[PDB]
Formats: C-alpha cells, structure tokens, sequence
C-alpha cells in the first residue's frame, strides 16, 4: 500500500547518504534562504547589554540527493531525521546563550519536497548582545542587531540570502516591549572577511526607541518638584533661619539621594547622561538656592532686597534651562 | 620597529672566568630572544632560544636569563675556543638584531 | 637540515642579481624562511620573510622594491632577487630557517656579493 | 563518481586511524600552532575578579595519517569529522566556566589539506580569573591573563607555538569591545614552561592590559563628596546664635558622608585593605567632623540668646575657619589629584 | 518470554520517522490535561507557571497485536522507539519535563492500536497583562499548544470531551490571584509553513488587593491625614509647620518611588499612579497654603481645615465606586 | 581466578533480559521497599514556598531473573549497569527541580544479591515545594511534605512500602537549618486514584518550628523601643513645638519605614499576619501620641491632660502586650 | 612502530569488563590520590558554601592493564577513560560540582607498564561548610571537604593519600577576598552508613576572617555616630529643637544601620558579636535621649555630669569588647 512506498523511498534516500559532505561539495555553492518569525522580544536589559529574542528560525536549501518521484506529497518526517541529514552550520555571532526548546520533543522540523528542497525550521530563544549608547538616555534610540553567519563554509561553499526579500522577516509589526517601541527593522546581506576566508552574513536589526512617559514620571517630575520646594524658602522671612536652612538641606540631600538611587539601575557607564545632566543642573539650582540664604544671613546678621530679586531669578532661569534641555535633546 | 642594544662592545678577559653580556629592547620582547655566535668566516650558530633554553650541542657554561626587557647571557669559565662575535636578536615581532660583542684574549 | 646556496657574485652597480637557497632533509612549506644581510665588520639585519605554504612575503621597511623573495616547492629552493644594486650593497647574504620558538636554527653558508 | 569520489577518500583516511594516539607518538613532538581572534572582550566583573572573552580559538598541527591525493586540495568538512580524529586537549589554566556554543550546529570547523596540515577552529566564550590589586582604586590598571596549554601531554609530547608573529598572533576585533568601565590598551602574549606534580607542561600566556575609566566614580562618588564637604563648609557663614540652623549642617552632612562611604564600599569586592577612594572619603569625613567640632567650640563660647541687627559678636574661631578650611581642602585636593594621576 | 516476542513483533519494520497513515488520513489526536498547580503569576515578566499531566491519545495501526493481556503498561524506554507527536506550547517562555529519578513518561498500547502517552511538565508560559486598572485587574492567561511540523492536513488535534481538570483546589502557589474559571477553545492559525490546529486553554484570574492596601494605600492615606493634622498647629511655630511640610513631601516621594518599583515595568499611567498623584497634589496644596499664610503674616487656616477632608471624601467615594464597578 | 566466573555470570544475567518489562509481568505486582537517609535539609525558602532537600534515596526490590549460584557475595557492579536493568519509575510529586549528582561519576549504587534483591540507591537533591499557611507569622509551625509515588505502574503492578516502620527515615535528627527547628517527622502510606488508575504514594512529612529570636531582636524590640522613643514626647514641655513635633514625626516615619522594610522578607501574601497586627498595633499608638499633642496645642486642661496621658498610655500598652503574647505563645 | 602501540591498546581494552573492579573477587583495591588546589573561590555565608577548584588525581593498581611491549608510560587521550573501570569517588558536602569540558573534556590517563593508572580530573566544587557565627565578624571557620566511594565498601576499596602530607599542595599561592587560610589537614575515616562501612578521606581548611572591611564600613560609622550623639551634651539647654534633632537623628540612622546590616548577612536566628556591639551603643543613644528628657523635666548639673560619665562608659565598653574578641 502507501506505507511501504513511503518507507522504502525514505530508506532509499537515506541509503548511501554522506552527512559529512555538503550538497554539491565539489562544485558551485549551495543557496540557503532564511525566514524569521519573531515570537517575542522578552527582556531588553540595559545592565547586561543584551536582549532576549524568540524566533521561528527557518532555513531552505536544495539537496539533489534527497530527491523522490513516486509520491506526490510534501514529506514531513520526524524531528530526529535532522541528525542524519546535512544541515548548515549557521551561528549567531553576538549571542550569549541559546537553546532549542525541548518540550515535549525538540522543537525542530524537517520537511522534504519532491524537487529536493529541504525546509528546516527551529524555535530558538537566544540572548543576543547589543551595545547601547546611553548618552541620550532616557531619550535614546538604540539599534540592536542579530548577525546570522556561517561558521565553517567559505562564500564559494554556502551563499546566504533572505528568502522573499523584505517579507522574509515577519512579526515585527506586533512585539510590544514594556518600555521600548519598535520603529523600523532592516535586513542586510553582506560578506565579512576573516583570517580563514570570506563568509556570508545576514543581519536582522531593529531600531528601538524608548517610551518617555514612565521615565518622565518616576525621575524627572521629582526633580522640578524639589527645585520648586527649594524655591518655597524664598517667601519665608530672613529671621526664620532654621526653617529655610532645613528646607534647603532637605532639598539638596534628597536630590543627592534620588541621584544616587537612579544610578544603581544602570551600569557603571563612564560618561554623563542626559538625566545626569538634568540632575546636575537642578542640583546647582537648589545649591544656589541655599547659598542665596547663606549670603542673606552673611550680609544682614553678620555685617528683603536680595530676596525679591531671587524670587525673580530662580523660576525664570530654570524655565530658560528647561527650554534649552528639552529642545537640545528632542 | 624594535631596537636591540647590545652592551658592551669590545672587552677581553683571560681564560677561565665569568662574563655577562647585556641585551636591552625598546618594548616587550619577553622570552623570545635568541643568542648566536659568529666565528670568523663561519655561519652563525644558535646558542639559546626563548630566554634561557639551551640548544642541543651547546655546553653547560652558556646560560641565559630573561625578563620583559632586559636579557643577559652569562659565560662562566670561558675557554680559548669560545671567542666569536655574539649577537642578540628578538623575535616577538619581525626580527631585528644587535651590534655584536667581541671576545679576545 | 642542510642549507645550500650559490657562490660569490660580482656585478656593476645598478645591475640585478638572483641568488638561491636550496634545502635538504625537510620540506620548505611547513616553516618560514628568513633572509638576512651581514655587512662586513658590522651587525646583522633582517631582509625579509617568505611563507611558502601561503606564498605570503613581507620585508624590512628599508628593503622594499629592491629586494623581493620568491619560493619554489617543486625545486625545493627559495629565491631572492636584488635590483638597483649600489656600491654599499656589498655584504654576505645568509639564508635562515624558522625553527623552535622563532630561533633561526639552521643557517646557510653565505654568499658574498661585491661591487666593481 | 558524482559524489562517491570524496566518500571513498574520507573512508580511506578514517580507516586505520586510532584517534586515541597523538601523531608521532614515539618519534616527535606534535607541533601545535595556535592563534586567537578575539571577537568581543566582554564585561569585567570587579566583584568576582573575573572577565569574559569571546574567541575564535584556532589550532593547527601535522598529522601524516590524513594525507590524500584527489581533485580537491583542501577538504572543508563539518564537525563530525573532528570527533573521529585526534585533537589536542587544550584547556585554559585560569578559566572558571567556559561554554562552547552549539547553536545551531557545534561552532567548529575542520580543514584538511593534502599534505596533512589541519586547522581546527573553535568558538568559545571563556570566563577567566583576573587577579586584581585594588590599592589605587579607581585609578588603577590591570593585566588580565589568559593561560592555556595541554592537559595530558607533557613538554616531551606536545608543544605549542604561535602560527604568526607573536605581536600579530592575538587580534582584537575593531567594533567588538563590550567593555563598559575599562579601556583595552593592548594585548601582550607570552610563552613559558610550567612544572607540576604529573610532569612538565608548556603554557601559553596572553595578557590584556586594561585601564579603568574615571568618569563614573567622578560623577557618582568624588563630586558628591566634594559638594557635601563644600556644603558643610558654608556652616561658618551663618549667625553665631542660630544653633538649630547650624546643627543640621553637622548632622545631615555626617549622615550623607557615612551613607556615601557605604555606597562607595558596596561597589567593590570586600578586600582587606583600603583604596584611594577610602582615603578620600576618610579625609572628607575628617573635614566635615572638624567643621562640626569647630561649631561646638563656637557654641561653647557663644554667650546670650538673641541676635543683634547686644555683644554676641562674630567668633574669631569662625573668621579663621572660613579661610582655613577651604584652602586646606584645596591643598589636599591638589596633593591627592597630583599623586594618583601620574602612575 | 511470551510478552517479549509480542513486543519484538511490534518493532519489526516499524518506522518512527513516519506518522501513522501518512498518505491516507489525518492522525487524529485526543488531548487531555490535569493541572497539579498554577504557580506564582510573575507580574514584572508578564508570565505564569503551570505544572500539568499533558495527555495524548491517538491511533497507530502498526501497533496492533493479539495477546492474553489487554493493555501493555510500559515505561519511558519505549517512548523513544515509537512515533510521538511533536506537540509544543506556543506561548511558553521556558518549559521542561521532569527526569528524577526516571523520565516521567508512560506508554500504554491497547489491542486496537490505541496509544496513550502522558508526561509531567512544568511550563513557564507567557501571559499578556494590560495593567490599565492595576491593582483591580482581571486577566485571561492563555495556554496555546499545537504541532510544530505537521500541518492541519496531516495531524488534527481535538479535545477528548473532558478538559483541564484542576486538582484538589488547595494545591496552588497563587498568592494574590484566585482561580475563577477555565475555558477551552480550538483554533486554526495560518503561518509561513502552512496552517496548524491550535488548542488554547484560557484561565481567568482575579487579583486580591490585600498587600497593596496594607503596604501602599493605608500609609498613603495616613500620611495625608498627618498632613491634615498640620493645620491645627498655631502659625507662630514656623519650624514646626515647615518640618510637617517637608517630611510629608519626602515620605510621599519615597512612597512614590517604592510603588513605582512595585509597578511591573509599565509605560502608561495606572490607577495607583492616580491614587498617588491625587495625594501628591494634596500634600503640596497644604504646603503652599502655609507658604502664602506665612507671606501674609488665621482665617485661611480655619478655611483649609474643611477643604481637604471634604475633597478627599468626595474623591474616594467617586473613585473607588467608579473603578471597582 | 574469580575474574572469569564474575565476567561469565554477569553476562548470563544480561543475556535475554527485557528492560521494558517489570519483573514478574504476568503475575503479582512487584513490591519496592525504600529508605531515605537525609543528608541535609537545606534552605527552606518561604518567598518561593519550597524547601531544598538532599538525601540518599535507596530502593529495594526482588527480581527473579537475576538469580545466580556461583558467587556467594553482594555483587556490587558499576553504576552503568543500571541503564541495562529494570528501574522503577519512582518520582516526587511536589518536585519543582531535582537533579542527581554526576561528580566525578554519576552518583548511583547497585548491588546484586544472590536471591535477586537489587539495592538501587541514588543521591538526589530535590527542591520540593511546601505548603505554607503562614498566618501566625513569625510564631508558626509548618508541615512540609514529600510525596513519593510511581508514574507508569498502578497498584496492580507496583507496591511501594517502607522498609522499617519509623526505622526507614534516618538522619533527620542532626540537620542544618538556618531558621527553623525541626521537631517531628511522620511517614504515611497512601493510595491516590487518578484518571489513569490508582497509584501508591508514600508520604514523608516534616514539622518545622520557626525561631522567634531573629524577629524578636530585629522587629519586636525596635518596635517597642520606638514606641518608648515616641513616648519621650509626653514629658516635653508644651512651649517647644518644633522639638515635640519632630520627636513625633520622626518616630511615625521610621515606624512606616519598619512597616515597609519588612515585606521584602515576606511574599506578596494578601491577608494579615500576626506580625502585621502587632506592627499596626504600634502605628496607632504613635499616631494617637501625636494627635494628643494636636489636642494639647489646640487647647493651649494642659498639664492635667498630659499627666493623664503619661499615666494612661503604659497601662494600655502593657495590656496590649499581654493580650498579644498570651494569644500566640503556648 | 604505530602498529605496535595500537596492537597493545586494542588488546588491553579487549575482554575488559568495565562493570567489574580490579580484583572484585580477591583483595580490595587501594586508590591513592593527590589534590592540587588551583584557586579557592568566594566563601559565601548567605548560602554557607565555599567554591573550590582543584586537580583531583587518583591512582589505583588495575591488573588487566599489563603489557610487556612499549617501554613508556603510554599517556592516552581523555576518551579512553569511558572504556575503563573508574572509581565512583563522590563528595559528601557537594552542592553543585562540574568538570570542565573546554575545549575537550579535562581528563588525563597514563597506563604505566606494570599496572598503574593515574586518572585525574579538573573539578570545580561548591562544597557546603559548617559555619559557626557566634563571634562574627572576628570568627574562625574550619571548612571541610569529604571524599568517599559511593558503591564500593571497605571490603572492596580503600582510600589513602599518596604522599604523606605531600598529597595536598598549591595552598600557599592562593587567593581569598576576605579570609586568610592558615592551616590544612589530612585525615582518614571509616563511616558507617546503612549499606555498610565506607572509607572517607576528609580534607579540612582553616579560614580566619579579616576585620579591615568591617572596621571602616560598620565599626567606625557606629563609633563616630556615637560621638555625633555626644555633641548633644555640649548644646545649651534652652535650645529645644536644636538638641532633640541632634538626638533623634543619631538613633534613626543607628536603626537604619541596624536594618542595613543583615541583608548582607544570612537569615541567622541568634546574636552575633557585631550585633552585641551595635546594640551596646544603641542603648547609649537612649541614655543620651533619656538625659535630655530628664534635664527638660527639671527646667543644670546633669548636662556636664554626662561628659564625666559617657566617655568613661563607652571607652570601658570598648575595652571589654575588643579584648574579649
Ligand atoms: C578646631 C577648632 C579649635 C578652636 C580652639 C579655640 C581655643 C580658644 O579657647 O580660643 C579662644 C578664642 C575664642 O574666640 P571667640 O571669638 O569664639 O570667643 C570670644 C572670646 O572668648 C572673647 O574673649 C570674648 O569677649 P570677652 O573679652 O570675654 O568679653 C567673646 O565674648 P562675646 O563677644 O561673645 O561677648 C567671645 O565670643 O579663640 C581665639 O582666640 C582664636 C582661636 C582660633 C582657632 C582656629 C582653629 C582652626
Ligand atoms: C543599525 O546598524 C546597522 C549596522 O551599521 C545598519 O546597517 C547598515 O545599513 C545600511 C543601509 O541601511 C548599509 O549601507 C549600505 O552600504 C553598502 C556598501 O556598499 C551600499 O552599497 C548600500 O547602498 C547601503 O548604503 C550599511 O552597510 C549597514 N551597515 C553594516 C555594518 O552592515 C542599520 O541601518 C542600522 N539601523 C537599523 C534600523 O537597522
Ligand atoms: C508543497 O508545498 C509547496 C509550497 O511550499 C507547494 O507549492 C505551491 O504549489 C501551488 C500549486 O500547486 C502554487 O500555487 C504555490 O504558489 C506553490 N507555493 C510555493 C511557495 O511555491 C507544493 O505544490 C506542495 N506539494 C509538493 C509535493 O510539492
Ligand atoms: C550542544 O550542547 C547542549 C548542551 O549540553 C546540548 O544539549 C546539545 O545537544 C549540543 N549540541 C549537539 C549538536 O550535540
Ligand atoms: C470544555 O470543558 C467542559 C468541561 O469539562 C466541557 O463540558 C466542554 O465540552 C469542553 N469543550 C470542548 C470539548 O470543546
Ligand atoms: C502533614 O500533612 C499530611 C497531609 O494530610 C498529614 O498526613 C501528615 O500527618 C502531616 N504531618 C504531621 C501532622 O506531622
Ligand atoms: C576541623 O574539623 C575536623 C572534624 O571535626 C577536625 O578533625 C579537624 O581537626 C578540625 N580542624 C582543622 C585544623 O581542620
């Protein structure tokens, strides 16, 4: 019947097969087409400088040894025949850890075709490294990549290409990151040159922009708030030294406290960020607010006119500084 | 490149006493310094390789001593057949050599 | 482990000379080969390097153009060419084999080039 | 003859090949040629005294049992031929936990030339020990080592050498540098001989020279300490009588100094000695405590309980301290920043 | 010995690379699931944990035998020798079977070829949480599984009448959430590799607001009551009232930071954000009232004692009824 | 020599042995006797509701196919013969993640007795989950269980039993617990009935009693001492307003801090524990202590109300401590 | 000469029963063993374990590996071990250990021409240590490492250290972040476990904790905040708000330091020596605050009686604490 016509055919295909030799080994390079269906992008961790990506990684090439004629259907074998067929040695260069999911079996698929085309799919969760320029944080714009490359096959052995061009990579229109948002994704086909030869390379790269509302609420608004609270001491008269000094001290210490608290959620980065520049500017403002009362207590009690000029000075210059900061970084 | 300064240039002893030949470099050439001798009208022959590694056929009197930059070949109890032109050369990079030291009686 | 070369050559200045370095007991392509120049009553200087497996050559930054090195595995002989020879180019030329820990274990007998 | 020509060759090489034996067992050392292409120098954990490196570790030796004559000079085979032949068991001496990557297929390659020259490149992510001396922290420079060599074969059996010149044998990739706080000045290789109980081995050493950048500790620890000791030094500019106004200048500044000492100590492994940041914190704490005890000395000499727009007067101790304190702190700052910035 | 040659007759020419009836009919699979527990719903990572007894039943005509015994109760060793469906969970972040002390699988072959194969699994599946009404949020956490290689014309999945049975109703690690109800649907989705049959299990959970009332809401109300206390202190005590202002401001900033640490990494305003924002504005209206009172320096101090509690008593009686119904 | 006999006897046992069938398949069920030698009850994590346990899990059953009459000893083979012999499918129900140690060789022990008694014994570290009804926290008493049952065999095919009644579990006495003090262990046999059939289950229960000491030094004494610190405010004169109101508000803010900085040592449990009842019973006292000064500042019945508060508060707090500590300590 | 070697390896490993130990029917086999300690890693006390890596080598005297051919050691590859008898030496106090497989599995075997095998691994062990925290941080630990056969009894195996005291090396060139190792000892045992008598070799390490991290992070901040509370005595009595703010903020941070100490410490039930010292100066601030409450009740000889009493009390407390530890 049609069970020994699919058994003897598979046995004839797997008889004399050499897994150590690629298809067309002594000849032209074999073409591998790739499609990626992103399932999710889990954690874009700024501390560990990486992002976790789950995809349906599929490859398609043409092996003339795996050709059959008698059966008119697309054979879908079990996932354990992939250890008896040739597969490319595709590796991601910027990964840190990856695993094919193994519940309930290993998440991989071998599908043959009557013309010899082999479709090989994989459900891969990988943690690709992505270096981030955090200078404009938290109004930054990161470009995270994933570099797909062959390992042991020079460009005259394996040629990579995105199958079905810009429609090769799907699932990018969805993928809602908790704090980021996907703006644009690009596909690059190039060739890299190492010391052992030239190797083909495909590159999937997204441009991630950061949603600004949460970082405005939890960081920025207390800074302007503490600046206005430091300005509150201007309305108090000169003789109430303890109240004005305590207000200035509490403002500068909690600005320092939230400044030290905001650093530990971030790596030990060796440059000033936009948030650190804003906190430095507000720190200088609330420091000059306390030094204004120090000057007032030095002139009058030591040795109103200073005070009402400072009522004009500090809201206005801060608004000028707020205009400069929010227009340079946006 | 990397320069190899060999000191001293020309100095003569009697037979049967210790002598040291100093070699210096501009940067790190660590344990990659070869020492050769030059008999007149003869090909150079390797004495020690690395920093202190005695080659086959080399007697026990020749002993090197290595570091990051400073190197020293010590010939204790010299003889009348040990006179040659002693060359110090590095191989951490593209190789260079020194001027050479002369031994006489 | 035996290295042999040509004899002594004398040419007019501005001419060209090709000298050879053949070897026995080993194949040349496994290790590097070194050419050095020994001026009379002077020190040693390194001319160039050849890798016979890759055909890769490079030279001293004082010796490009006027000194090129070629190799031939089938004849088991490494070749060196000198062009635009000058009066200061008289020296003896040694052929060296890369050995253990980059030590130049075996050296040729040397070919004395002179001017006239 | 379409495909079986290479198959018959690969069956001819693997026949009679004992993979348990090194090539040239009782005749010669198995010269192994090695080079490293560092793709990405990863992050350096100061707390765990370790660093991560991602390499393309290459090896090359000479097996004469794999000679062949055929239509192709170089046979580029996959990973399955690597397990069926002899390979050197090179291990990292100071490695802590290194993972060979298998996605999607073991990241290995094997190229056999017709004269028997092999090339066996592996992709590895190595976590190695970097012994640190945090005495000049954070203006310090380390030399993180990477020692590798054979595990089972002694000096008389397997030796190691660099396949290119040692200056150009460890190549660092240009764009690949995942260093956050440090700065890779340059690589430095070395080849020595180690002696152990089981025998005498050949070890290859690679030092990476790292210099720590200063911007994070300046913008996070040094400058808040400078600002709070300036803040504690404006305590002398107020009225002598205002004791509740000037006691918070002692209290809150001392509390911020202590919590800044705690936060600075909680960013480094718990060593037994004191860093330069600890000395700066201790001197700044001495300054803020000196300000507080000077205010206490003024308050002891402060008579009466009112303010004159009446002979409360400004303290002479206060007037001398207004000049004495910031000048002395500037002198200490000049000495400290001139001592450590040129080492 | 008799059972040995019966099991040897089954694996004579059996091809485990091929599904049963590869070119005749779809391989119908009956699926069942018994849930031991639902683990802690991780709010920050948008995921939950389950521990099931995933059951599959299908037909294989090559495994038809004749014996005195009816069923063949076997172990996990023969699991790797027969054809097994390639079912995977489509919204699972990381799942793993249990191997101590043996691979936790079984295999029973009936006389007609009916094969039952169950396995104990732990799935850290992904639940999409929209926190627009946190902490009064109800969720429908999904659990979708399907074949990976076989399309809808090769194997067809089906519920076996019975469904997800929860266990003894007390073995849950659900701290805040309570299991409300279980839903079962089947589905057909189209991907790049064809169309597949997807079976989805929907669990409905409702959050109990105990921890967010004890930790966050009660101190946020009582600090505002403490700010209301500051009006009764006479206006001549300037540092007394400025301390009552500043300490309230600092502790409300600290509570706003702690609560924002307890948000599960959101990018939009939540209900707790509006709860902290109303009290946020309330504790500064009192302080600027005191500031303009000190600029004027007693009637506005008596006026402010009736504004804030009446405004809060209308605000909560509007807001809780509006955002709990 | 004995070598020839022992290599020809262990190959007679493994010739024709069917691993896929349990011993005596066509007749009565096999009985498996087990013992647990507990090595170390590790950290009992209570924010994840699980206790880590390592032990020497030994099993014992009789196989009639392993009968030999040439060597009158315990045949102690290597641990790699276990992959060629029948093993019961014994698994732990409340397991979350368990593993057997493989250093240096896989930690497995076999012993072939001359009648047929196999003594297969493993070294397993189990992170078993525990049911915690923590309502009397921290003065609670837990019952952490361990359920040990078969998977693929019903009661008609396998029977689990303990080798000795209260002489099976050993090593529970001397143990390394960081917090709890184990006082009781109990072993119960059961027969659970799932959908696939009826399975035998051996239950091992452990009783853990929490130690009050860490909490009575870290929480209860700081709460009592901050109540006394807030009670210093009663003996101040009424003229000092900023002094007394700071003395009140620092105590209530630090009480709020202690209330917040104790929930990181607890899960996200919804109900109210005994420690939270005690902590809210001290918040109200500080709040009424400050409302007392609110009433005094409203009045200024000035010194008399203060003296009444001073002579009224300690009796009420003593009664509160008596009705709290008697209700829980037995 | 190559065929001389491979005719020996294919004769020794032919007819070799891996399941049987050397002299299974005769006398027990003795397994000499050395340890080359490479680097003692971190000593964590929140998990009560020390991480140790070493070159663990064993050496028994197998008899079937005898040849009269090659006059050399025949140092083979690490893939031979799998096809040869290996003792089942495990670690009792192991929590999680592994042997490195980079680039190849780190193993070594030398089959000496009489019978000697010198099998050796590179194992990194996370061994649990019985820590005693009665005197923290000026304490002294004795961490042990215990090795033992798992299946073979004293009738079948015996363990001895190869070199007397020269079997453990590499401890001098060691690195510790906190402790300072001073002693190590070899000792042999004969444990009595259910199955029967097993030989145990116990390797113990002595670790002495350094003080200098805690002497500036905790002890000096605790001491200097007591002097901060001692400025309160020099303030005049009529300044009411000046002295209680200098009083109570010195004990709030002392409570804060008390809370911000035990999160880096394990979940310990009893009292450490640091907690005695921290609570010793914790009641001294209460004695300062009670002194302020006593002098405000009177209103002043009380003000300067404390400066005649408080420096005496704390210095005497410092003498009896540091001399006791
Ligand atoms: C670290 C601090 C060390 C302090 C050591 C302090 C050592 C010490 O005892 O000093 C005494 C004196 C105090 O100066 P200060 O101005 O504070 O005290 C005034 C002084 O006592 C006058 O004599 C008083 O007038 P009278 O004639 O009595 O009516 C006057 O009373 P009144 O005007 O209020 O009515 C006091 O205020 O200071 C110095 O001479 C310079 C010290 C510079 C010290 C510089 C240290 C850097
Ligand atoms: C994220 O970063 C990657 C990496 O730089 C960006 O990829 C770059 O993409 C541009 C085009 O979008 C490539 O330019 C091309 O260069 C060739 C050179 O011959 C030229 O012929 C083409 O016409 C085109 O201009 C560029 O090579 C490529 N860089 C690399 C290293 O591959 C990417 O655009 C960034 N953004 C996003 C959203 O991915
Ligand atoms: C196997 O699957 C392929 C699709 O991957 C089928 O190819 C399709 O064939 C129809 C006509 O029968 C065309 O209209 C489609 O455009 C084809 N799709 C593609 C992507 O080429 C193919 O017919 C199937 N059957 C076999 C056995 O080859
Ligand atoms: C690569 O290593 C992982 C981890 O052990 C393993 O699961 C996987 O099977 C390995 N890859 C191959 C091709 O064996
Ligand atoms: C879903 O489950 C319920 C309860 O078990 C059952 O009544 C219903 O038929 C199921 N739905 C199916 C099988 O489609
Ligand atoms: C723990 O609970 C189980 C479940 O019923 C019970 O059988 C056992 O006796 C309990 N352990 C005790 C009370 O020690
Ligand atoms: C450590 O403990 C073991 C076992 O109690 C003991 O034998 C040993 O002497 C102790 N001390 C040292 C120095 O290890």
């Amino acid at each position: 019947s049609n069970m020994s016509l699919v058994k003897e055919t598979v046995d004839r295909l797997l008889k004399g097969y050499d897994i150590r030799l690629r298809p067309d080994f002594g000849g032209p390079p074999v073409a591998v087409g790739m499609n990626i269906d992103i399932a999710s992008i889990d954690m874009v961790s700024e501390v560990n400088m990486d992002y976790t990506l789950t995809m349906y990684f599929q490859q398609a090439w043409r092996d003339k040894r795996l050709s059959y004629n008698v059966i008119p259907l697309n054979l879908t074998l079990d996932n354990r025949v992939a250890d008896q067929l040739w597969v490319p040695d595709t590796y991601f260069l910027n990964d840190k850890k990856s695993f094919v999911h193994g519940v309930t079996v290993k998440n991989r698929m071998i599908r043959l075709h009557p013309d010899g085309t082999v479709l090989y799919g994989l459900r891969i969760t990988t943690t690709a490294a992505c270096m981030m320029d955090l200078r404009r944080y938290p109004l930054d714009e990161q470009n995270c990549t994933l570099e797909i490359e062959s390992y042991g096959y020079t460009t005259d052995d394996i040629e990579f290409y995105w199958r079905g061009d810009d429609n090769a990579v799907t699932g990018v229109t969805k993928i809602e990151l908790p704090q980021f948002s996907i703006v644009d994704y690009k596909l690059i086909t190039k060739k890299v040159v190492f010391s052992t030869g030239s190797y083909p390379r495909l590159s999937l790269s997204f441009k991630l922009k950061r949603n600004i509302g949460y970082f405005i609420l939890q960081t920025y608004m207390p800074s302007i708030l503490i600046t206005i609270l430091s300005w509150v001491s201007f309305w108090i008269n000169y003789d109430a030294s303890a109240a004005r000094v305590a207000l200035g001290i509490t403002t500068v210490l909690t600005m320092t406290t939230i400044n030290t608290h905001l650093r530990e959620t971030l790596p030990k980065i060796p440059y000033v960020k936009a948030i650190d520049m804003y906190l430095m500017g507000c720190f200088v403002f609330v420091f000059m607010a306390l030094l204004e009362y120090a000057l007032v207590n030095y002139i009058f009690f030591g040795r109103n006119a200073i005070d009402r000029w400072s009522r004009i000075f500090f809201p206005v210059v801060f608004s000028f500084f707020n205009i400069v900061y929010w227009l340079y970084y946006v | 490149n990397i320069v190899m300064t060999q000191s001293p240039k020309s100095m003569s002893m009697s037979v049967g006493e210790r002598v040291t030949l100093s070699c210096k470099a501009s940067e790190y050439v660590g344990t990659y310094v070869s020492w050769y001798q030059q008999k007149p009208e003869q090909s150079p022959k390797l004495l020690i390789y690395g920093a202190s590694n005695r080659y086959t056929g080399v007697p026990d009197r020749f002993t090197g001593s290595g570091s990051a930059t400073d190197f020293t070949l010590t010939i204790g109890s010299v003889q009348a057949e040990d006179l040659a032109d002693y060359h110090c050369g590095q191989s951490y990079s593209y190789p260079t050599f020194g001027a050479g030291t002369k031994l006489e009686l | 482990v035996q290295l042999q070369q040509s004899g002594a050559e004398l040419v007019k200045p501005g001419a060209s000379v090709k000298l050879s370095c053949t070897a026995s007991g080993f194949n040349i392509k496994d290790t590097y080969m070194y050419w050095v120049k020994q001026r009379p009553e002077q020190g040693l200087e390194w001319i160039g390097r050849i890798d016979p497996a890759n055909g890769d050559t490079k030279y001293d930054p004082k010796f490009q153009g006027k000194a090129t090195i070629t190799t031939d595995t089938f004849s088991n002989t490494a070749y060196l060419q000198l062009s635009s020879l000058t009066s200061e180019d008289t020296a003896v030329y040694y052929c060296a084999r890369k050995g253990l820990r980059w030590a130049m274990d075996y050296w040729g007998q040397g070919t004395s080039v002179t001017v006239s | 003859d379409n495909t079986t020509v290479f198959t018959r060759i690969l069956d001819r090489l693997l026949d009679g090949y004992d993979n348990r034996l090194r090539p040239g067992l009782g005749e010669r050392v198995t010269e192994v040629k090695t080079d490293i292409f560092v793709t990405s120098f990863g992050p350096v954990s100061d707390h765990d005294m370790e660093y991560t490196i991602d390499v393309f570790f290459r090896q090359s030796w000479k097996d004469e049992r794999l000679k062949f004559k055929g239509p192709m000079t170089v046979l580029r085979l996959n990973n399955l031929m690597a397990s069926k032949i002899w390979t050197p068991d090179t291990f990292f001496h100071n490695g802590k936990k290194s993972v060979a990557h298998n996605m999607t297929m073991p990241n290995k390659l094997l190229r056999i030339t017709e004269d028997g020259t092999l090339l066996y490149t592996m992709r590895l992510t190595v976590r190695a020990e970097c012994p640190m001396h945090l005495e000049d922290f954070p203006m310090d420079a380390h030399a993180c080592p990477l020692k590798f060599g054979s595990y089972a074969y002694t000096r008389a059996e397997v030796v190691y050498e660099w396949t290119r010149e040692p200056a150009r044998s460890v190549v660092v990739a240009e764009d690949g540098s995942r260093l956050n706080q440090y700065d890779l000045l340059g690589q430095t290789v070395d080849s020595g001989i180690v002696q152990s109980s089981t025998g005498e081995y050949v070890v290859m050493t690679t030092h990476f020279h790292l210099k720590r950048k200063i911007g994070y500790f300046v913008i996070q620890t040094y400058l808040p300490c400078i600002m709070t000791v300036i803040l504690s030094q404006v305590s002398f500019w107020l009225n002598r009588e205002s004791v509740p106004a000037r006691t918070v200048f002692g209290v809150t500044t001392v509390l911020t100094m202590t919590t800044l000492s705690i936060s600075a100590r909680n960013s480094l492994p718990k060593v037994a000695y004191a860093t330069a940041m600890d000395w700066f914190i201790a001197v700044c704490y001495a300054f803020v405590f000196s300000a507080l005890i000077e205010f206490a000395t003024v308050n002891y000499f402060t008579k009466r309980g009112y303010a004159w727009d009446t002979f409360n007067s400004v303290s002479k101790i206060d007037r001398l301290s207004r000049i004495a304190f910031p000048l002395l702190f500037g002198i200490f700052n000049l000495v400290y920043w001139a001592t450590y910035l040129n080492r | 010995g008799d059972v040995t040659v019966i099991l040897n007759n089954l694996l004579e020419g059996y091809d485990n690379k091929l599904r049963p009836d590869i070119g005749v009919k779809p391989t119908l699979i009956h699926t069942d699931m018994y849930v031991n527990s639902i683990g802690p719903v991780n709010a920050i990572n948008m995921e939950y944990t389950i521990d099931i007894f995933f059951a599959q039943t299908w037909y294989d005509r090559r495994l038809k035998f004749n014996s005195t015994i009816k069923v063949l109760r076997l172990n996990s060793n023969m699991v790797g020798k027969i054809w097994i469906p390639d079912t995977f969970f489509r919204n699972s972040k990381k799942a793993d079977a249990h191997w101590i002390t043996t691979p936790n699988r079984m295999l029973r072959i009936w006389n007609d070829g009916r094969v039952l194969y169950t396995l104990r699994l732990t799935i850290d599946a992904e639940c999409q949480l929209q926190l627009h009404n946190f902490p009064m949020d109800e969720h429908s956490c999904p659990l979708e599984f399907s074949s990976y290689g076989y399309p809808r014309e090769e194997i067809v999945y089906q519920w076996k009448r019975s469904s997800v049975e929860v266990g003894d109703t007390r073995s849950w690690r659900l701290y805040q959430f309570s299991f409300v109800g279980l839903r079962n649907t089947t589905e057909v989705v189209k991907t790049t590799s064809g169309d597949y049959v997807v079976m989805s299990v929907y669990f409905d959970l409702s959050r109990r607001m105990g921890y967010f009332t004890i930790q966050t809401y009660i101190p946020c109300t009582l600090i505002v009551v403490l700010s209301w206390v500051s009006f009764w202190i006479n206006k001549d005590a300037v540092p007394a009232r400025t301390s009552l202002g500043i300490t309230t401001v600092l502790t409300m900033t600290t509570l706003s930071t702690i609560a924002r640490k307890s948000l599960p990494k959101v990018s939009y305003v939540t209900a707790m954000d509006l709860f902290v924002s109303v009290c946020f504005i309330f504790v500064f209206s009192a302080l600027v009232e005191y500031g303009t009172l000190h600029y004027f320096v007693a009637k506005m101090d008596s006026y402010a004692r009736i504004f804030f509690p009446t405004a809060f008593c209308l605000f909560n009686l509007v807001y809780w009824v509006s955002y709990l119904y």
